């Protein structure tokens, strides 16, 4: 049993988006009503929509009623969420969920998915990436700090990995700050042994889907 | 109840 | 049907017993669910119909009927730093706003690093100087930017990580941003850090051009 959502992306206000949620075949898709729960990147959970098991009924939150439509093809084991008249309020991560424990009333979602991000913006600016190099001033004893400054981008978010996901221990990616420009800026730092800077390689991978910006930046040590 | 009765 | 949780934020030590209250606008009889959501992944269901558990640690507990419901943790473990939501499913499905559960650990001083602006950023006309405070507790910490032994004001921004799930510490970011011309007009840039775990304010600094 597993749910995988698809179809999220970045679009303008008024455009349309068709989200999908595919269930693994070990999951009785035909048995349960399928829900949609969304979460704006800041706030909490808001229930959105549900379609009945057979597709005979459906319900929508007043937030999206009249703009969203929901369907499911039981044979294909896929539920679709057609989103129309998208606005800024609709920017969120969209989970599909299911409450597979039958009673008189059901609604305890035991199964979720990873969710798809939907961003509704009309302004896109790419990030500029600068190395935060380890030096004698960023070496507290045997530990050395290095990182990447991801600056002047819009909108959120930027994903930053180190060495294509191989390096995650001791990594801190700070929440973005809002500059005077209205653009965002964050840093991603990592702590490593000072003895390793000459033998290990550290590349931060910064991805910004709204601007189609994919960059890799080797953080070389400023031996100062 | 949106679930199917088993 | 509107839901409400109390409190919105809660701090507690490892081993303490914490309680979360959920309140309904009208009377949902017993159809309530409690969720745990650590910021990285989707929420995990903990208990359903107010009291029945399936949140497999036996330390969780659910109570309530009508409009007042409560979720309690027998013994707080550090893995429970998350936001907790209540959700009714009597008349459709509506969530609560959530409750952040911070953890209280012992004092931990921050390790301080400083980064001069990169050569590539300077060629474009702006200098950003970054001061890093790593793995400290509690969250409160004062950072001062001194340029040629002169306190700065109005040109720095701060950033605090969420609490780490393992050590329950914080890391802080302080970025002093100046134009290239204003940056070359000075020589020494320092970062003075005040914090509870520090008896004396640590100061990392560097001299431009070297």
């Amino acid at each position: 049993e597993q749910l995988v959502e698809s179809g999220g992306g970045v679009v303008q206000p008024g455009r349309s988006l068709r989200l999908s949620c595919a269930a693994a075949s070990e999951f009785c898709f035909s048995c349960y009503g399928m829900h949609w729960v969304r979460q704006a990147p800041g706030k909490g959970l808001e229930w959105v929509a549900v379609i009945w098991h057979d597709g005979s009924n459906q319900h929508f939150a007043d937030s999206v009623k009249g703009r969203f439509t929901i369907s499911r093809d039981n044979s294909k084991n896929i539920m679709y969420l057609q989103m129309n008249s998208l606005r800024a309020e609709d920017t969120a991560v969209y989970y599909c969920a299911s409450a597979t424990r039958y009673d008189i009333l059901t609604g305890a979602f035991d199964y979720w998915g990873q969710g798809t991000l939907v961003t509704v913006v009309s302004r896109r600016l790419p990030p500029s990436v600068f190395p935060l190099a380890p030096s004698s001033k960023s070496t507290s004893g045997g530990t050395a700090a290095l990182g990447c400054l991801v600056k002047d981008y819009f909108p959120e978010p930027v994903t930053v990995s180190w060495n294509s996901g191989a390096l995650t221990s001791g990594v801190h990616t700070f929440p973005a700050v809002l500059q005077s420009s209205g653009l965002y800026s964050l840093s991603s730092v990592v702590t490593v042994p000072s003895s390793s800077l000459g033998t290990q390689t550290y590349i931060c991978n910064v991805n910004h889907k709204p601007s189609n910006t994919k960059v890799d930046k080797k953080v070389e040590p400023k031996s100062c | 109840n949106p679930n199917a009765n088993p | 049907i509107q839901m409400t949780q109390s409190p919105s934020t809660l701090s507690a030590s490892v081993g303490d017993r914490v309680t979360i209250t959920c309140r309904a606008s009208q009377s949902i009889s017993t159809w309530l669910a409690w969720y745990q959501q650590k910021p990285g992944k989707a929420p995990k269901l903990l208990i359903y119909k107010a009291s029945s558990l399936e949140g497999v640690p036996s330390r969780f507990s659910g109570s309530g009927s009508g409009t007042e419901f409560t979720l309690t943790i027998s013994s707080l473990q550090p893995d429970d730093f998350a936001t907790y939501y209540c959700q009714q499913y009597s008349r459709y499905w509506t969530f609560g706003q959530g409750t952040k559960v911070e953890i209280k650990r012992t004092v931990a001083a921050p390790s301080v690093f400083i980064f001069p602006p990169s050569d590539e950023q300077l060629k474009s006309g702006t200098a950003s100087v970054v001061c890093l405070l790593n793995n400290f507790y509690p969250r409160e910490a004062k950072v001062q930017w001194k340029v040629d032994n002169a306190l700065q004001s109005g040109n720095s921004q701060e950033s605090v990580t969420e609490q780490d799930s393992k050590d329950s510490t914080y890391s802080l970011s302080s970025t002093l941003t100046l134009s290239k011309a204003d940056y070359e007009k000075h020589k020494v840039y320092a970062c003075e850090v005040t914090h509870q775990g520090l008896s004396s304010p640590v100061t990392k600094s560097f001299n431009r051009g070297e």
